């Protein structure tokens, strides 16, 4: 729907599933007529990494006793207006990836969500 | 970090296309490509540097000389017109980044 | 149980680190206050992170102790590890004892500065430790925080006790205890 | 400086060069032997948290057995003995694992791969823990499945040089 | 006791099991990646400089990405955590190289061979000081020729291995 | 470069030390009387080799500096380390200090006694580990010399500084601080 | 001698571990009461056990002996390490000393409260290590005792001696020494 | 932390890659020459008592040819030197022996095999102490028989490398 | 530590006796069997679980499945006629312990 | 011979022989109508192991000086009537049996001694 | 030519050549009808050994600015009339042999400079 | 530390002279010897033990037999009559010993 600048968006990928353990989820955002910017992902122990520039207003988060992945993005100021998509990654099935992966991957895309932010 | 695309190729139908991402952390790195088509989600084209996703034509292929990725698209058809994305993490993992994008035009 | 290769079933080992006791300390947790550390059978050490102090001295008579030489000496070579493994102690004034008839008690007031480069997160570090495997759950922090440890309690207070089966959230084990053993010297300022 | 005690002898029947763990030293009370291919490894490897536990309970073994009992509880004798049994960096390791939010171990439990038709057993690994309990199989199968494949790999070594 | 710290996942494109240092752990900021060959015996040895200081770069790494950011910079998470990293005794050996007036390692420059048609590596060595300066090559080529022929000797391990 | 066997080319790599200022102190040499010890970045200590004291107190008064809790805990930790490492301190007449509103202040005067068994070869083998990989140039001594270590300078001064980029004659490097945390216990007398 | 498999002749190696003595102390036993450690030639130290005291002081006045500095370095570092190294050493009065004009001379009394958790079987231990590989002999004990080690002696007496073989009961070896090394901070109670 | 000295060429002449004890160092006062078979386990092993006295010996014949003479004699060169030269966890392991009542190591005598036609020798063991004198042959004849047969497998993988 | 063995069997001559132990140390220990007849000390009869010692026939041999063993008499002659026992050590060894014996007779 | 309740029972295997240097020798009782009972043993180098429920009461030991092999109980109160044997055992050649050894087996029997005890 | 007993002797094998790195170059003297007695040897890292014997009185170093090969004797007492003699001896190209070598030669010789010490 | 040659051997024309060379470190060491003839350098005849230096005639061959060690002039030429010595380190190396030369006259 549409926001104002100083509100929180929370969008949660439950149409196209979520919190699936064995993956990292993340978050995509594209600004209209841009290319596409990461948001951040989670691994299925919980762990998070943000884009360093966004990290200070994000919240990545999967609640797992409804096996939903969701986003917080804090003050939302006009320029976060964006088509917003989850991604479902890689898997992992051993310790080392379990809170921290050198790569992932975007390979199912959770179809988009267009946010209008405006006053 | 950051990855270089040119931001357009053209091609004419039966052409083989080719669209280029470099980076630093490339040979660390691996390269992901996906396809967006005006109204949808991108999908992966490329996975790994060259490894083809089932379900994806056999036109698409990719390939890698180090600090430099390409995709190329053999016999290129009126449906490959799409805006073409390279991704790849940054040299120390952890930062994901997408290029700039390259729109591939099939006159 | 599930094979791996089609051959190879998967099963486990648990340790029972109990008949450890007659060698080696044991520590166990029982609750977010209550901490263990057995030694042999019969006696321990028993750390409570409580609001309520016991001893409102400012002394700790520890020349006066040894000269009596009253006091149980297994639990003294661990209270002195305890002590001697804090970094960076350097307000004596947060630590009383009371030394009497060979009973222990030794007060540490964890509110005396109480968030780096203060007394809570210095004595907390080696409780941590002392009884690491289970007190965890008795800091006011989540993971990550390698200094900064707080909890909401005002002191840590280890007193002699007598052997019973408290090991409810968590096992005994020697392990915290002998960690400790190595950190002895470490981080221990001039006079 | 290394650990340099080494375990008494306590083969099995069909277990020779190896260790049997007595149903005191097990929760479960079942008599465990395991063999001189995966305990000959406690004398080469510095990180493994099951070697250093299987010394502990050795020690205690024969210092039961060997020394006369004392008056009252002492542990000068593991004050000075500790560091030829066990790698206190090890300790440390766990210790830096938990603080900085990793999976570790708490050296209480562990998990191997049997062989259905040999008995054939690897060397204890230790199950981890994190956020107060055990990580579930679904979060390590891929290092269980590297281990099937180095116990693999070492049968089919011994039959080679059985070739000659 | 023996160090215990692992390395953390580093793996070049071609460079499975190894380990890459990135730019700024470097003085010519080039990326470089080391195989499995040179990487794993850094768990065995006990003599290397080169794997001691990959330790320390490696745990600041992980201590920076993991641990939230302290009041005031402090060195309590080293104090604890150095004997776990690194070999303290080797401080030692080139400590009293010095002394002895021997050629030395001060641990920041190394050497390795690169095989120029596979671009396999070894592992690197230190580059020894004497008198304030480097070594000549000419004053240790002897030891740069053992090494090459060390490497040989490993490559064909590996296709005698692969003749099964 | 050249190759080796026809096919191996030999190749060198140098380690950037200075990535690691966040986690450990870094130790340089400027020249012959200056050498410094950063913690982190913004600040750390400087030690220099001089004619001039500046402190002629001949008091080190640590348990009120203690008391007071005013100094940088990171920059008294590395003291102490090069304190309690130096082998057989006996003279303790030798050590003057000033801690002031957090200030840090250590002289160690080497003309004491000022040529094995004296003050100066005790304390400067200490300086000469911690400031490793370039403090040799400050000594009047050639190699082959474990023992008998002297300088032409009176005193060894140790006072908090700034950072700067300070690391001209040698770069900066942990190994001399790593090096001596194993020495903390060695060579130390009774009372 | 006799073969192995018909071909491997088994064959013996003793070491001459004296040539070590310029670089490090070597313990000798010569006797149940006298036991000696050399450091290099000329001087080293006599450790006896006896009935007869030296000193009836209740003083050791260390502070006074490190502000002279007139002892041989090489020796106090011995002493301090045998000290140092005696678990749970809380009993002062049971150890006196006499420091006068280099002279070391140090008396611990095993009388003093004569048997697990006494001063005896503290003293005797250290003793033991440092003597290790001849001053079994020189104790009212069995093997399998790791504690509580006593002597029908009343004192253990230290003092600085010249050199000379006195090597008759077991030969000169470094390792009781160089084994102490590890045990210097080991049980070592608070204050 | 694990032992970094290294041993000073002592070659023998047919004895290349070995150490060779000259007579000062041996009670015998004959010259005993090791080869690189038996050498080069020192750098592999935590627990051979052997090989930490090769290092003691072999340090002072390099602080003795290298350092100046001291004015009077100090120890401080190996108060720091120690933990770089030797295990002192074996100290402690053949203490605990001495204390517990088994057979232990007090350091000075040694025994080995050696081969009647090529010269080639097993590195030392120690010979073991209890109740104040030496274990009979006789009481320990079983561990030379094993030593006897390692060796012939040793010198069986030779040929067969050379097989290739 | 306690092993149990049947108190008695009996077999008629020319058949197959088999007298049984069993206890927990088993998978770990070996059993001894030892023969004893009236008047007389025992004498080993099966050594380890099966091998049998010089000068025992050839009738005797013994087996193991896990934590029980067994001997096996095959045969059986008049002179085999005796009070059979069983030996092994605890699961830490060093107490050895005797079963009940069993009775072996003829009829 | 015959021995009162508090008295002690002193026999020696000098007749089968003892004390034979390799070999780990014991001690076993039979009381009339019942099983075997072990009662101790001692290895070459002196060491020695006694059934826990008779330690208190009992030494082995070898005179060297006589090559034999000798037990000695204390307050042989009635209950130790028995028939008293040695067996040779197992022998050791290697350093980890010298003073324990996880099994031993009772090969030879040293004919056996008829004890009684009585008032 | 002609020292004087408490003259210094100095000598320079600037004919034969010197100072030449991988090299360990050395000094030797021959009495008149005696046989050879070796003086010392300087390593290419510019270390030294002397004969014991007459150690304290000799110096033996390279000039490398000149390429010079240089040995200085004090105390020339008339004892120390020889022919004197450089050899380059082995080379080193490793670690192990920079400041020591368990072996040395004297393969090239340089000549013989006779010395004559009287007054 | 001491190497003891004879002072002298003969030998007729053609014959062959054998010179000899002992010493305690000679196990260890390896032995140079060195021809020296009135009025020269000497120049190294044999090399360690026994190899030959280029330009040193067939004749001159050395080897060894643990302490002791020898040069062997077989056919031996007016032109060989000369001093010949031998040299080794000691015990330790480091200290290098010429032994006494032995005069080898042709007679
Ligand atoms: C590791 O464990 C072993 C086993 O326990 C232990 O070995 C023992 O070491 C001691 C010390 O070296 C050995 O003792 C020597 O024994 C000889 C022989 O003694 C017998 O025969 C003589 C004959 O006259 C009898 O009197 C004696 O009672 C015995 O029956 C003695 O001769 C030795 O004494 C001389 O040498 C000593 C060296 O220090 C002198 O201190 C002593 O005063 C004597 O000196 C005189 O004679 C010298 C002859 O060379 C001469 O040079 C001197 O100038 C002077 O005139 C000494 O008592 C003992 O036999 C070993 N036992 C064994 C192998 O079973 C190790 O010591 C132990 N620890 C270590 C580190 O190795
Ligand atoms: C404290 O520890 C030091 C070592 O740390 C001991 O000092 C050593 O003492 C020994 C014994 O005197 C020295 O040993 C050397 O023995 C050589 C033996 O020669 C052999 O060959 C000749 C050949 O004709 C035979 O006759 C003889 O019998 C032997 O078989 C001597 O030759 C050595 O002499 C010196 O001079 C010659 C000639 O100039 C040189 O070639 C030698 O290299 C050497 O300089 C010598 O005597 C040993 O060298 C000493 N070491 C050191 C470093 O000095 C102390 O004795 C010990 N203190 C106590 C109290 O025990
Ligand atoms: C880490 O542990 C905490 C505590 O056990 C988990 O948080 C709890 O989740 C349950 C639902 O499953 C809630 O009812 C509790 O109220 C939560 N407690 C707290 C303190 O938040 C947390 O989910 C675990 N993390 C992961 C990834 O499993
Ligand atoms: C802590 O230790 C003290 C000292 O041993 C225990 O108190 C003693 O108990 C004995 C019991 O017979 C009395 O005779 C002493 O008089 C008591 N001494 C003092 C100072 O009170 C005390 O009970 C122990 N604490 C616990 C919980 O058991
Ligand atoms: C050494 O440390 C002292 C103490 O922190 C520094 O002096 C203080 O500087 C602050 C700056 O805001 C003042 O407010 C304090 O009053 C000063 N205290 C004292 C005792 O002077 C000092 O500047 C540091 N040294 C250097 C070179 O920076
Ligand atoms: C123990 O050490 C003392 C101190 O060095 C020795 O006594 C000194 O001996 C010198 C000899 O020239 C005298 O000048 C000093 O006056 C003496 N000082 C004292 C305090 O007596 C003493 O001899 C040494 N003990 C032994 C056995 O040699
Ligand atoms: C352990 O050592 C002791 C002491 O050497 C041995 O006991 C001595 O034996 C001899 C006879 O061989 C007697 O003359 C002595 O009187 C005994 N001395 C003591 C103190 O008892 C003992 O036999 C040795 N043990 C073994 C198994 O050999
Ligand atoms: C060891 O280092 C010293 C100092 O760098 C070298 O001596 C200098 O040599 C130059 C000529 O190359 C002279 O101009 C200087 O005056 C000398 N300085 C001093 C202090 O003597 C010395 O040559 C080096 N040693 C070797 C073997 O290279």
């Amino acid at each position: 729907g549409l926001l104002k600048p100083s509100e929180t968006l929370s969008l949660t990928c439950a149409v196209y599933g979520g919190s699936i353990s064995s993956y990292y989820w993340s978050w995509i955002r594209q600004p209209p007529g841009k290319g596409l910017e990461w948001i951040g992902e989670i691994s299925h122990s919980g762990s998070t990494n943000y884009n360093p520039s966004l990290k200070s207003r994000v919240t990545i988060s999967v609640d797992t006793s409804k096996n939903q992945l969701s986003l917080k993005l804090r003050s939302v100021t006009a320029a976060d207006t964006a088509v917003y998509y989850c991604a479902r990654g890689r898997d992992c099935r051993s310790v080392s990836c379990y809170v921290s992966s050198p790569e992932n991957w975007f390979d199912p895309w959770g179809q988009g969500t267009p946010i209008t932010v405006s006053s | 970090y950051e990855l270089t695309q040119p931001p357009s190729v053209s091609v004419s139908p039966g052409q083989t296309a080719r669209i280029t991402c470099s980076g630093d952390a490339l040979p660390k790195q691996y390269a992901y490509w996906y396809q967006q088509k005006p109204g949808q989600a991108p999908v992966m084209v490329i996975y790994k540097d060259s490894e083809r996703p089932s379900g994806i034509p056999e036109r698409f292929s990719g390939s890698n000389s180090g600090t430099t990725v390409t995709l190329t698209i053999s016999g290129v058809q009126a449906e490959d017109e799409a805006d073409y994305y390279c991704q790849s993490a940054d040299s120390d993992g952890t930062y994901r980044v997408f290029g700039g994008g390259t729109k591939v035009t099939v006159l | 149980t599930s094979l791996y290769k089609g051959v190879y079933e998967l099963q486990t080992l648990e340790l029972n680190m109990e008949t450890l006791n007659m060698t080696m300390p044991l520590s166990c947790t029982k609750n977010n206050s209550h901490h263990y550390i057995m030694v042999g059978n019969e006696t321990g050490l028993e750390l409570t992170l409580t609001n309520t102090s016991i001893i409102n001295h400012k002394f700790c008579n520890l020349s006066d102790a040894h000269k009596k030489n009253l006091y149980d000496h297994a639990l003294m070579s661990i209270i002195s590890t305890f002590h001697l493994s804090i970094p960076n102690f350097n307000q004596y004034e947060a630590m009383s004892c009371d030394f009497n008839g060979g009973k222990i008690s030794v007060q540490y007031n964890l509110s005396h500065s109480y968030h780096c480069g203060t007394v809570a997160n210095g004595v907390l570090q080696t409780f941590m430790r002392m009884a690491w495997g289970g007190s965890y759950i008795a800091l006011d922090s989540g993971c990550g925080n390698w200094d900064c440890i707080m909890t909401s309690y005002q002191y840590l207070i280890i007193q002699n006790t007598t052997w019973e089966d408290h090991c409810q959230f968590s096992r005994p084990s020697p392990i915290g205890y002998l960690g400790l053993l190595s950190q002895r010297t470490r981080d221990i300022y001039i006079s | 400086g290394t650990f340099t005690w080494t375990l008494s002898d306590s083969e099995g029947k069909d277990t020779p060069g190896g260790y049997c763990l007595t149903r005191w030293m097990l929760i479960e009370a079942e008599l465990k032997c395991f063999g001189n291919t995966a305990v000959a490894k406690c004398n080469e490897k510095h990180d493994e948290e099951f070697c250093d536990m299987l010394r502990l309970f050795d020690f205690n073994k024969q210092a039961i057995q060997r020394l006369k009992a004392p008056a009252q509880m002492s542990i000068q004798l593991i004050n000075k003995a500790v560091n030829a049994l066990i790698n206190d960096q090890l300790i440390m390791k766990n210790h830096l694992r938990d603080i900085m939010c990793i999976p570790y171990c708490n050296y209480s439990k562990y998990w191997y791969l049997n062989h259905t038709t040999t008995g054939r057993t690897s060397l204890p690994k230790c199950w981890l823990v994190s956020n107060g309990s055990y990580l579930n199989e679904t979060h390590f199968s891929d290092d269980i499945e590297q281990q099937a494949d180095n116990m693999i790999t070492e049968m089919l070594q011994k039959e080679y040089m059985e070739r000659q």
